């Protein structure tokens, strides 16, 4: 269940939108 | 472990500077408790002039609380000393901060040492919460190593002892703290969250490249620190929940303690890594 990163290069962030738990409404 | 011990400006000796920060500089020193012919190794932190200036009676109070923290995973204030400057005395921590440490051993640290530090750090914060105390600056750089198997949260009370009067670790701060300067055990859980990420990614800088000023936004948009390489989905998931917008939906320390304790019980099933006693901070204390 790991991260299939294209050459281990782990990206600055990961988004979770639209799930409203992590997406504030302004 | 007892109350706050007030020293006289001649009961301790600054032996050598170990490194200055923004809250002040720190030295390696000895403690000559008037009376006994004993001399114990400590760490002397001499804070810098504060903008607001809290009289010698209030400063003196915060110091008692800092002195009242009694838990194996939370550095306690041993002794304070007021003169034209304030100096704090605490038991010295041999291996330095857990940040430099994990960076300096990125291929020597096993699944068990991480999960453990996670549990211990939770443990400590859970204590600070039991005592209705909010840290406000949890972070791998603020977790010192007594031994590769025993770490403790430090600096509790130092921040607020100077910067709660009206820099900032934006990337460790929870949304609310950023937007409204709101701090609570729930905002700490957010930080705990980052702290675990720093560890799991062997000391990687969070949101590296993105200016601080840009963090609140990307945060509101649904952006979060990425799943570390060695983390199964199970672990990351918990790191994520500490970053929900609604503080009240963020895991509680007592919950965290229980989770990581469980994982620590089958490390290789939650953290996949390929497969110490030293640190250049230790080389400076020898």
């Amino acid at each position: 269940s790991l991260p299939s990163y294209l050459n281990g290069v782990m990206p600055p962030t990961q988004s979770f939108a639209p799930d409203p738990k992590y997406v504030s409404s302004k | 472990m007892a109350l706050l011990r007030i020293l006289k400006e001649t009961e301790f000796k600054k032996i050598k500077v170990l490194g200055s920060g923004a809250f002040g500089t720190v030295y390696k020193g000895l403690w000559i408790p008037e009376g006994e012919k004993v001399k114990i190794p400590v760490a002397i932190k001499e804070l810098r002039e504060a903008t607001s200036p809290k009289a010698n009676k209030e400063i003196l109070d915060e110091a008692y609380v800092m002195a009242s923290v009694d838990n194996p995973h939370v550095c306690r204030l041993l002794g304070i000393c007021l003169t034209s400057t304030v100096q704090l005395i605490t038991q010295l921590m041999p291996f330095g901060c857990l940040l430099d440490y994990v960076r300096e051993h990125k291929d020597n640290i096993g699944s068990q040492y991480l999960l453990n530090w996670c549990v211990q750090i939770a443990e400590g914060m859970n204590y600070l919460e039991d005592r209705r105390l909010v840290h406000r600056d949890l972070a791998a750089r603020n977790v010192l190593v007594k031994t590769p198997q025993h770490v403790k949260i430090t600096d509790f009370g130092l921040a607020k002892l100077l910067g709660a009067e009206e820099k900032v670790p934006i990337k460790w701060m929870a949304l609310e703290s950023i937007l409204h300067r709101i701090y609570t055990h729930q905002s700490d859980v957010w930080s705990y969250g980052v702290t675990v990420w720093e560890l799991m990614t062997f000391g990687s800088k969070p949101y590296d490249g993105i200016p601080a000023s840009e963090i609140s936004s990307i945060l509101e948009k649904g952006e979060r620190l990425p799943q570390p390489p060695i983390c199964t989905i199970d672990v990351y998931m918990i790191m994520v929940k500490c970053w929900m917008i609604d503080a009240d939906s963020r895991p509680k320390f007592r919950e965290l303690i229980i989770e990581f304790s469980k994982m620590a019980r089958d490390p290789q099933r939650y953290l996949v890594i390929q497969g110490p006693t030293d640190s250049n901070f230790y080389r400076a204390l020898m």
